[PDB]
Formats: structure tokens, C-alpha cells, sequence
DNA sequence: CCTTGGCGGTTAAAACGCGGGGGACAGCGCGTACGTGCGTTTAAGCGGTGCTAGAGCTGTCTACGACCAATTGAGCGGCCTCGGCACCGGGATTCTGA
DNA sequence: TCAGAATCCCGGTGCCGAGGCCGCTCAATTGGTCGTAGACAGCTCTAGCACCGCTTAAACGCACGTACGCGCTGTCCCCCGCGTTTTAACCGCCAAGG
């Protein structure tokens, strides 16, 4: 919550929040990072390696299109 | 009487012919389309339905709950690719392991 | 208003003995409500490329053939289709 | 700097679930920065759907319309 | 007189990325078209419809490769290979 | 038997473009069977466009919308 | 008389941009500055869309315009490759581009 | 039967920011193309608008709005610019 | 209007063989990054109490857009017009490989 | 070093496609009437935000070991580059009739 009232501060000045509107940004963001998991094991196991690293990661991102 | 019961369906026909001529789609709407439409979704709630209570059961349970909408879901071959960009709140993921981590 | 008590009766058809929770009942009337829309855009898609004013339920028929998956958009057709028979006859 | 709340055992959580064995040193950092790029995206979205509503709180209706421009449907909070 | 191996391959690379013009032949893919779109039976086509389909063709086939060589690079490898173009539409989402 | 006349050579072209400097023996026979897959879904589409319209023939602005309902969105033929 | 486009100064045309929204089943009414405005950001776009495509021509000594120069220029534009990135040009290319690695 | 383009239009433009250029008939169609995408983009993303605040009328401002939603970076910004002046020019 | 179909000639193209270098692959010794485990510290959630910003629901009324008649000039088209550019040629310059 | 295969450069030929000029539909502008959309004025009240004491869920520093990420070696599997042979991609003239 602290997070996304800071990043939010940067938009406009003086906000409100819903708790429901904070809840789904946790449901979504949550859900993001594990299908970037997901695909990242992947790709680490393609490289033949146990240990997950910041390239497997760059990798996933690249070809998904981010 | 009810279109609904002309039609031997379940969902409200004059709904839906009132979003359709309310929603700004088209000039004019044909008689058939809103019956037709509701037969579609009330399929679908059906077959969604029907599949959620086979994983409820599955679980020796008697409320349906969003782990059990996701896993009818996912463990469905058409629904996934009908509902692949949807994130499904309280839903979690399917449990799989690799076979290269396994000892 | 929703489509919940709608939901629950056709809950009770293929389940009698069975209950259902107020958040699955509100992903239900997501899902629903999502898929009225898609089918709806895309008939108001096809209504326009032939410059008709009605949209009927050949417009819908094709949508939902564009839309829905092979084993599940027959089986949504031939519903539609013995709907619309018994509405007139 | 409350970007340093979402912890290292929060951070190895998350790959548990998605099914990661073991973890490297950088991951946490990388993950961090990812976090906070989807989510300034997502809260721009938000505030300006906002702000053209006139409103001042901001509702989880904009949340949702927001992800649904991203192109990430949630059900749910409808 | 020989060019070393992979010199000719790089002379390609540079040519066929300052080329524009189409890699397939148009008469097979042509045939190609007319008889996986047997669907309705006796149809007709107008040619620009299978000069459309070559273009979009033509061009997921080599963003496809783009992502295949990227994979490949990432495994330590030159040499693509099958497991990498599964790779890469697993992760693309096909 | 027309899948085969898609050309060994014309692959390789295809790959020179992409970028690739060495190619597996086994390349050839995934490739067109990932054609045939995309042709196979954007006629599909076509074909049910045109047999809405009541047409004998496949139109190019048919090809167009198919390829724009699977996001691809192609400029130059309408 | 004067036409609105010749009012607000703009080279698109405002009156057809009428039409067509008042003519595409968007609302019901249409406001009388949202075409102008419209046609306003079209004509921006357009014209910095084509600074680019003739900086490409003359960078590759042609005087038309084709195809080529405009991939080249909408793919060396990052605002714009975002912006297009899902589109596909006929007879556009790629861009030239070899990895470090294959090469000696 | 006659049929509505852009072509003239676009011929104009360029000739205000290239005195010497000439652009062929594939790059005039892709342009076609490109106006019309931006302008169904734009109207759809305005007609959504409308619909969540439940409005008759789309303005001005839904459409910069939309505008404002769908460029990134500074070329939102130019594009506000420019529409703002247009429309300050327009009343007076 | 123009798509499918036909006969015919040209030659660009794909398929087939071969030499042998490129790199894909299994295997090994090694270093330390990340784990299992575990004490001490931070501060995450509860619940309770309280204020009020700002969302929400009644009423005005005139500013704004839709619609209609009449006028007429802007945009799509047809038809010559002509030069930007590809094509082809003779030649000097780059670059690779042993 | 230096043969020799690619490539860039200066120059002539001539055509086909980018364009100007002339015609004329239709559609854009203006004057004017009318209904009502929604900006504005006003009254109501509930989730959010704030402060506080409290229990305890949880993060984190540190110890220390073996799993595993990595550099290096030998070698043989296969792919590239080039030459030879077979052939159908392409261009052209012509026709029925969808």
C-alpha cells in the first residue's frame, strides 16, 4: 500500500484510494510476476542450468515482447 | 407471458434485447438476436457450471469457490484458449513440477 | 441488478445439491458480462463491413462461429439455433 | 524508500509458487525494478481514467479498465 | 578458390537484410493455398488476397527466426535448432 | 503433397533474413508445419468471412480483417 | 464563406472527419470541436511521420518516397515503434542487424 | 463509382515540410492506411469514454482524453499541443 | 471486369555429391553461491475510536447539438505529359584467404 | 604479401509511374427552429484516513557445507561452400464465361 500511494504521488497530488482498488493491483501484480516465473524457469532450464538468473529473466521479457 | 418461456430458456431475453438497443451497437436489432444470444450464454454458464461442480466434487465439497472455477478452467482444453488472457482473482495456479528437478 | 439469481437457476439444473459463493458468483457475472460484450462487438464488427442496419441472428451465428472454438462453437450454434426454432414455431 | 518492502523471502515466495528451485543474488533487484515499471504503467492508467472522471478517490472500476487496456482481463472486482 | 565457412553465410545475411523483395515462390504457395482452402468447396480468389497472405507469411516466418536465433545465442549454441523454435512459441503464448 | 514446395533453399533465405548463420537438418520440417498451422487458422477466417458475405470469391479486404481479428494488422492492400 | 478547415487553420479536412464520426455509431451526438481537434492531431501525426520518411530519402538519395523509407523510418523512431509495434508493411524489410557473436 | 481518400490531403502536407519529395502510390496507400488505423483507434477509444461517464455527446475533451490514453511520451504532449491550438484558433 | 484455364519457350532455381572445417557434445576438476538452520530484531496486522472529504442523490434551465432548405464550390476522376529511376556496360577499388 | 571473387563508381538508354490540367457530382456551409443533456446549484452520510495500544507474523544477520555454475579438453557429428544435373518458376499470347 505504502508503495503505490509513493509511485501514485507522482501523478497527482492529493489522491484518494479505494481498498478494493488496491486489491486488485496486488491480485494482478502477483499473478504478472508468477507467469514471468513460470516462463523464466523455463528458459533457465533451457540453458541447462538449476540456479535462475537476471539474463533468463531478460531473455523471457525480450521474446514476450517487453 | 415471458419471451424467456417461449424460447424454453433460462436468462431473461428483454434484457439483453435492451443492452443490445441500448449499448450503440447497430440501428436496428432483428428479433432472433437476443434469443439467440441468451441460448449461447446460458450454454456457456452451463458448461462452466457443470465443471465447476466435477472439480467441487472432486473435493468433498459443496460450494464452488474460485480454486475450483480454476481448475474446471484450466484443466479444460477449449475454455483455457477461450479464457487465456484472463486472470481470475483468489484463482492460483496448476501444481506441476518439472521432470528435470525431481531427484 | 445482475445475473445472479439467473446463475443460481441454472446452477440448480446440473447440480441440485450443490451451493455457490458470492465471489464465484461475481466472476460468473464477469464472465458473462465479458462475453455478451465480445459477441456483441463483433456482430456490430460484421453489421458494418456489409453496410446493413440490423444486426440478426445470422450476424450473431457468425460471431459466435468466429469466436468460440471448434467442439464448443457447434454445439453453441445448434443451442441458438433450436432456440430460435422453438421461439416461433 | 518502500520499495525495499517487498521482501527477499516475499520475492523467493513468489518463485515458489511459480515453481523455482533455487534462486540467484539479483533476482530480488531485478524483480523489484520490474515491479515498479508495470505498476507505475498500470497507476498512470488508473489516475488519468480518474481525472477524467473528476473524481478525487480513485476507483477499482479504473483499476480494472486500466488492465483491460493493458490487455490483462480480471474477474473478480466488478 | 573457397570462401571459409560461414563467410558466404554472413555475405548473405548482409544482402538478404538490404533486399526487400519476396523469398518464396509464388506459384507453390499458390498451390499451397488452393488446396488447404478445400473448409468450401470450389472457391474462387482474387490475387491479391494470396499477394497479402505471402507478406504475413513471409513476415511471422522471420520474426519467428528472429526469436529462434535469440534463443540459440542464449543456449551458448550457432547452430538453431527445433527445441529452440519450441522455446520460442511457448514463450511467445501459441 | 504441396507443403513441399516450400523450398529447402527458400527457408534458408527466410533464416539469411532473420539472421541465422547455421542451420540444424531438422529446421525444415517444423517450419512448415508452423505454416501450415498460421495458414490454416487466417483461411480458416477468411473463409468464413466470405461465406457471410455471400461471395464466390475471396476478397483481399477478407484477408485483411482476418489477420486484423488476430492482430497483425497489415498496411498496403486497403 | 469559409470553410472550417480554412477556419481553424488545419490542411485535413474538417467536415469529412464530421461525417464520419457522425456516420461510425459512436454516439449520439458529436461535439462540434471533436473533429477539429482530431483532425488536429492526424495532421501532426502525419507530418511527423513523413519528416522522418523524407529525412530517410534523402539520407538514401532518392527523391520518392517508398515503402522502405518508411520502415526505416518508423522503425528507428522509438515513440513510433512503439506505437506501431504491431504492424506489418508491405515490401518494407527488415532493419540490418547481425549479433556480435556470429561475427569474427 | 467514386470513393473517398486522403491522398490530395497527404500530398499537402507533404509538401509543406518537403518542397522537393515525391512519395509513390504504395507509400500514399500505406499512409491511407495508417490515417484510417489512428482514427478508429482514437473514435473507439473516445466512444468508450463516453460510455462509463453514460454521455449523449462526444467532446473535446473525451477526445483528448483518448489522445492523452493512447500516444506515449512526448508525442501525447505535442499532440494535445496542437489540438489545443487548433481549437483556441477555431473559436475566435 | 477479371478470374480460371491453356499452350509454349526461356533460364533461374532447386536438388544431388563431395570435401573437410565448424562446432556440438560428453566428461572432468574446481571454486564459492546459495541452501538449511537458527537467534534477534522490525514492524506487519487487529480492534477500537473518531472526523470528514468527497461520493452520492434531488431539481434548473439554457447552451448545445440534431435536424431541415437552399446554395454552390471542393474532391474524385479522366487524359495526356515527361523525368526519376532502373537497367546495362566498362572499369577501379575492397576485401578475403593461404 | 598478393591472387582472385565482390562491390562500388561513372556513364548512357528509355520507360512507366508520379503529376498537371480540365469536368463535373455531391457534399460542405450557412441560415434557422427545436428539444433536452448535462453543467450547475443544493442537501445527505460512509468508507477512507488518522491515532493508539497490542499480539505476534515475519524479515534478517549470521554460521557453514555441498550443490552446481564454470573453464578446459578431446573428438566426431554435420553443415557450409562449391560443382553438376535436372526442372518448373516465370513471362507471353490467347480463350471461356463466372
Amino acid at each position: 500500500q505504502r508503495l503505490v500511494r509513493e509511485i501514485a504521488q507522482d501523478f497527482k497530488t492529493d489522491l484518494r484510494f479505494q481498498s478494493s482498488a488496491v486489491m486488485a493491483l496486488q491480485e494482478a501484480s502477483e499473478a504478472y510476476l508468477v507467469a514471468l516465473f513460470e516462463d523464466t524457469n523455463l528458459c533457465a532450464i533451457h540453458a541447462k542450468r538449476v540456479t535462475i538468473m537476471p539474463k533468463d529473466i531478460q531473455l523471457a521479457r525480450r521474446i514476450r515482447g517487453e | 407471458k415471458t419471451r424467456s418461456s417461449r424460447a424454453g430458456l433460462q436468462f431473461p431475453v428483454g434484457r439483453v434485447h435492451r443492452l443490445l438497443r441500448k449499448g450503440n451497437y447497430a440501428e436496428r436489432v432483428g428479433a432472433g438476436a437476443p434469443v439467440y444470444l441468451a441460448a449461447v450464454l446460458e450454454y456457456l454458464t452451463a458448461e462452466i457450471l457443470e465443471l465447476a461442480g466435477n472439480a467441487a466434487r472432486d473435493n468433498k465439497k459443496t460450494r464452488i469457490i474460485p480454486r475450483h472455477l480454476q481448475l474446471a478452467v484450466r484443466n479444460d482444453e477449449e475454455l483455457n484458449k477461450l479464457l487465456g488472457r484472463v486472470t481470475i482473482a483468489q484463482g492460483g495456479v496448476l501444481p506441476n513440477i518439472q521432470s528435470v528437478l525431481l531427484p | 441488478e445482475s445475473y445472479a439469481i439467473y446463475v443460481y437457476k441454472v446452477l440448480k439444473q446440473v447440480h441440485p445439491d450443490t451451493g455457490i459463493s458470492s465471489k464465484a458468483m461475481s466472476i460468473m457475472n464477469s464472465f458473462v458480462n465479458d462475453v455478451f460484450e465480445r459477441i456483441a462487438g463483433e456482430a456490430s464488427r460484421l453489421a458494418h463491413y456489409n453496410k446493413r442496419s440490423t444486426i440478426t441472428s445470422r450476424e450473431i451465428q457468425t460471431a459466435v462461429r468466429l469466436l468460440l472454438p471448434g467442439e464448443l462453437a457447434k454445439h453453441a450454434v445448434s443451442e441458438g439455433t433450436k432456440a430460435v426454432t422453438k421461439y416461433t414455431s | 524508500d518502500n520499495i525495499q518492502g517487498i521482501t527477499k523471502p516475499a520475492i523467493r515466495r513468489l518463485a515458489r509458487r511459480g515453481g523455482v528451485k533455487r534462486i540467484s543474488g539479483l533476482i530480488y533487484e531485478e524483480t523489484r525494478g520490474v515491479l515498479k515499471v508495470f505498476l507505475e504503467n498500470v497507476i498512470r492508467d488508473a489516475v488519468t481514467y480518474t481525472e477524467h472522471a473528476k473524481r478525487k478517490t480513485v476507483t477499482a472500476m479504473d483499476v480494472v479498465y486500466a488492465l483491460k487496456r493493458q490487455g490483462r482481463t480480471l474477474y473478480g472486482f466488478g | 578458390h573457397r570462401y571459409r565457412p560461414g563467410t558466404v553465410a554472413l555475405r548473405e545475411i548482409r544482402r538478404y537484410q538490404k533486399s526487400t523483395e519476396l523469398l518464396i515462390r509464388k506459384l507453390p504457395f499458390q498451390r499451397l493455398v488452393r488446396e488447404i482452402a478445400q473448409f468450401k468447396t470450389d472457391l474462387r480468389f482474387q490475387s491479391s488476397a494470396v499477394m497479402a497472405l505471402q507478406e504475413a507469411s513471409e513476415a511471422y516466418l522471420v520474426a519467428l527466426f528472429e526469436d529462434t536465433n535469440l534463443c540459440a545465442i542464449h543456449a551458448k549454441r550457432v547452430t538453431i535448432m527445433p527445441k529452440d523454435i519450441q522455446l520460442a512459441r511457448r514463450i511467445r503464448g501459441e
